């Protein structure tokens, strides 16, 4: 049973509710107190900020906020969470050992390659279609032009041999007869062949390397080095993302594009990553890691960087400190991490087959558009039996 | 591990709902062809150059003589060419050696009871170290059975693992990934594409209640923020696999054979069928 | 004052892709060979059973209608009578095509790439790291 | 038959497109198209 605020806006009276707290930390935080017995009392920071070195409206004052000046008031005698082990942190107070090693990484909305109903039609252009349906028509034409005149072959019948020796059918048995319509026969079929070898060649070059974003490469990355308006990257502001971006003197730059863009806490950071209103959120390992998990269509792409890990803060001198850093030493040493990582974290429904059924649905819908227009076409030979 | 290629490869370019339902709608237009022809050549015949048209093999098949049952296996014979190449496109790339590690961690039943299997496999790992110690506080059994093929160094259990003494090496994390990273040919890997059991770390060791504790910690933390081990571990710890066209053989398109023995079976079961069903 | 700007490279050898007789034996091996006279022989003359047995084609026309499913040559003339007989040709032929289309694509595979010579990429290389 | 139907069959044949084509009967030509459709 924890004691936290009832609302996370800022801007409404954040009134103590009892809410109940579980899951990782918790779980840590039980058999720490197993281990070694004392009496716990869980709450939350009524700020949902993890607490930075901030220059207050007081000048001549650096304040520690958040859960650290929760901690650093006496309010607080240990802190559990996911708090990232940097100097200006370790300055103040001291950390156990970490629980779980980490690092700060990039999470992206993954992009499902959307599949429009002309995919088939896309390899060729469409002046490129019309073109080679006039030269299907022309030459449709004028191999019985030829072949009438010829003392030494049909509309239908040529017409349905250029249709066959183009689709690769073979629907018009008949055959020219002139040696001239047998030339230009035998040149049209062949001009057939470079047509569909060139699109199949095409499709095949189209479907492969079908990436209109490649990756990103970490901090590294030039598009993200150079930040523009399209390009919107941002990450929990006032945190230790925001200590380790600033005080870097070389990504000083990124820094830049920070304060344009933060958002107070997490959650609200990966729904606008999840509603395509945020490019890129630099968080945790971990904490990516696992939304990627359940959340299915966003994924983590950044390579790994600013390694560290998680520890549990006390004040500069706490007798705990060295019990403490022992029986979580010994947690690592046994086979408890793994359990409560396989619990918490492992566990996960879909992570990422193509040309699937939404994939080439547009030859499936061409398809049944030729079966419900054989009847309308029926309709028109039966019309023209009648004349 | 000699990767394995699964059989029903040639299968993945299309889920299972795609073949079955090109297959659904090869029956209906087969169906309406053998309905157009005959209004103006029984449904086998039909079905059979259907599938010709889409298996464009040239097969000997007998064309319809109605216009309309033309032009409809006309488009049927565009779908089919755009189906071969769209199959063919990606042919290549769904056929690829795919490799299978051997075991899962260490909680596998392998290295928990390596007697119980046939062939016994060896692993060990280097004595008076920290791993030897954890793996005595967590499996005595496992280290006793292990204590046997033990390993004097690290080059030692490298060039054991090479030659084909050992199956498996057990020790430090960061020695074991820079080792693979420095190997040639990478034909040695960590198992789990970087697995780790104890997740400790190195540190700097002290005398208890030393001066410099506080003042090391703080640089070191210090390094950790400016991204310094960064750079060093790129300098130092990076190797060659990290950064990272094949003949087909037999267990390549092992499913094409399968399935082609699979029909001379369904054949013979169906010509037996017949022959009962006549008498 | 310099007068010729210029750096350190390096010069290897062009290891031309110069192919020999077997260049498109590459994708299946030599038992292969035999494998596929086995999936098409033992088939033909079955087929001939087919025809032979059935209750309403010689050896060699099956042959040569085997041949014509197994390459493009669109000879014909081998259709068979028995339903049986029909549908294993129309398996047959689709397994054809299924070994047709694995040639071209392993082929276009393999040669599409003929670089394990493995052109040196200066000083950053791995190869130069570790001689 | 004709050397001009031979090339037209041969032709037909070089590229695989459902040429109307009038096949040899004897049987060594049959083997000379099919390891010619082969190549």
């Amino acid at each position: 049973i924890c004691t936290g605020p009832n609302d996370t806006s800022p801007g409404s009276p954040r009134h103590t509710v009892p809410q109940c707290c579980y899951g990782f930390c918790i779980d840590l935080l039980i058999k720490l107190a197993r281990t070694m017995n004392f009496t716990y009392e869980v709450h939350l920071v009524a700020d949902g900020k993890f607490g930075t070195q901030e220059r207050v409206n007081n000048s001549n004052k650096k304040e520690w906020n958040g859960m650290m000046g929760e901690l650093l008031s006496g309010q607080a005698d240990m802190i559990v969470a996911p708090l990232t082990i940097n100097n200006e942190r370790a300055q103040y107070i001291e950390f156990s050992k970490p629980f779980k090693y980490q690092g700060l990484t990039i999470l992206v909305k993954k992009e499902i390659p959307r599949s429009t109903l002309d995919s088939f039609m896309q390899p060729f252009q469409s002046t490129l279609w019309l073109l080679v349906g006039l030269s299907v028509h022309v030459v449709a034409v004028m191999l019985y032009l030829l072949d009438r005149f010829s003392p030494f072959l049909t509309l239908s019948s040529a017409m349905w041999f250029s249709w066959g020796v183009l689709l690769n059918s073979g629907i018009g048995e008949g055959a020219p007869r002139s040696f001239s319509a047998r030339i230009l026969g035998m040149v049209w079929a062949g001009f057939a062949m470079i047509i569909v070898a060139s699109y199949t060649a095409n499709l095949a070059a189209f479907l492969v390397l079908d990436r209109p974003e490649e990756r990103i490469t970490g901090i590294n990355d030039p598009r993200l080095r150079n930040p523009s308006d399209k390009f919107i990257y941002a990450t929990v502001k006032q945190s230790s993302v925001d200590i380790y971006f600033r005080r870097q003197v070389e990504l000083s730059t990124m820094y830049r594009h920070m304060e344009k863009h933060n958002y107070e806490s997490a959650a609200e950071a990966i729904q606008a990553v999840r509603d395509n209103k945020l490019h890129a959120f630099i968080w945790d390992s971990a904490v990516l890691e696992f939304e990627a998990s359940q959340k299915c269509d966003l994924v983590t792409t950044g390579e790994l960087f600013f390694r560290s890990g998680f520890g549990i803060g006390m004040r500069k001198d706490s007798p705990w400190k060295q019990n403490v850093s022992l029986s979580i030493l010994k947690s690592h040493e046994n086979g408890f991490m793994e359990d409560l990582d396989k619990t918490w974290v492992r566990y996960q429904e879909c992570d990422s087959a193509t040309l699937t059924f939404e994939n080439m649905a547009g030859v499936f819908m061409l398809v049944a558009g030729g079966i419900v227009a054989g009847i309308f076409l029926i309709f028109i030979e039966i019309a023209y039996k009648r004349h | 591990s000699n990767g394995t290629v699964s059989p029903s490869a040639f299968l993945e370019p299309f889920s299972a709902s795609v073949w079955v339902m090109m297959f659904v709608m090869l029956l209906i237009v087969s169906a309406i062809a053998v309905f157009v022809f005959e209004y103006f050549f029984t449904i086998g015949k039909a079905i059979w150059l259907l599938w010709g048209l889409v298996f464009n093999n040239s097969v000997p098949v007998q064309n319809p003589k109605g216009t309309t049952s033309k032009i409809m296996v006309s488009v049927w014979a565009f779908f089919a060419v755009i189906f071969l190449a769209s199959y063919t496109a990606n042919l290549a790339a769904f056929i690829q050696e795919e490799f299978v590690d051997q075991v899962t961690g260490l909680s596998d039943k392998k290295f928990q009871r390596p007697h119980d299997y046939s062939p016994p496999f060896r692993f060990g790992t280097v004595p008076n170290g920290s791993t030897e110690r954890n793996i005595r506080n967590n499996y005595p059994y496992m280290h006793q059975y292990m204590t046997r093929f033990n390993q004097r160094g690290v080059e030692d259990a490298l060039v054991s693992l090479k030659t084909g003494k050992l199956d498996a090496f057990i020790y430090d994390a960061a020695v074991l990934n820079y080792k693979a990273g420095r190997d040639e040919g990478c034909k040695l890997v960590t198992i789990g594409s970087g697995y780790i059991f104890a997740t400790t770390g190195y540190g700097i060791a002290l005398q208890k209640g030393s001066p410099w504790k506080r003042q090391i910690d703080l640089a070191l933390l210090q390094f950790v923020g400016d991204g310094e081990m960064e750079e060093l571990e790129t300098l130092w710890l990076t190797g060659i696999c990290h950064n990272e066209s094949s003949q087909l053989d037999i267990d390549n398109m092992a499913g094409v054979f399968y399935m082609l023995a699979a029909a001379m079976a369904l054949s013979l079961i169906t010509f037996i069928w017949e022959h009962l069903f006549y008498w």
